[PDB]
């Protein structure tokens, strides 16, 4: 996401576009899986999961 | 024929050799060759020394 900046859109447009994704996150205190909404430094993700 | 002559030269040599002169125009070449080379031998050396930074990614992570 973070190479977009300063090359099609602003820092602040793609801020928005990443939050419109979830990505898991790592597990709570007891050890079940969370999610998260995306941040500049993930990557894009793909429509399917293998 | 003798030794004592000496061959023609008239096609190679200068107006005076004028040695104030025949120094300035060699020296100035040689100078500026090794002006543009100092600058590019630097160029270079931190071209290779930087690319041993911390990367992109671990700079997003910062
Ligand atoms: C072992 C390294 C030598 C590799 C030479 C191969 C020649 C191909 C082109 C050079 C690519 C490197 C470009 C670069 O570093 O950035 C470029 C350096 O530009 C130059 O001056 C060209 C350098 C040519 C060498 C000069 C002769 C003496 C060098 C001393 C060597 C220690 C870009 O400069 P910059 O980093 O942007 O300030």
């Amino acid at each position: 996401w973070r190479t977009l900046v300063g090359v099609s859109h602003t820092n602040e447009e793609v801020r928005n576009m990443a939050e419109e994704f979830e990505y898991d996150d790592e597990p709570d205190e007891q050890g079940n899986p969370k999610k998260r909404p995306g941040k500049l430094s993930d990557y894009i993700p793909g429509p399917y999961p293998n | 024929k003798s030794t004592y002559r000496t061959p023609n030269f008239d096609d190679v040599l200068k107006e005076n050799n004028d040695a104030d002169k025949g120094r300035s125009y060699a020296y100035f070449m040689v100078g500026a060759m090794g002006l543009l080379s100092s600058a590019g031998a630097k160029s270079t050396v931190e071209t290779f020394i930087s690319s041993m930074t911390a990367t992109a990614d671990v700079l997003a992570m910062a």
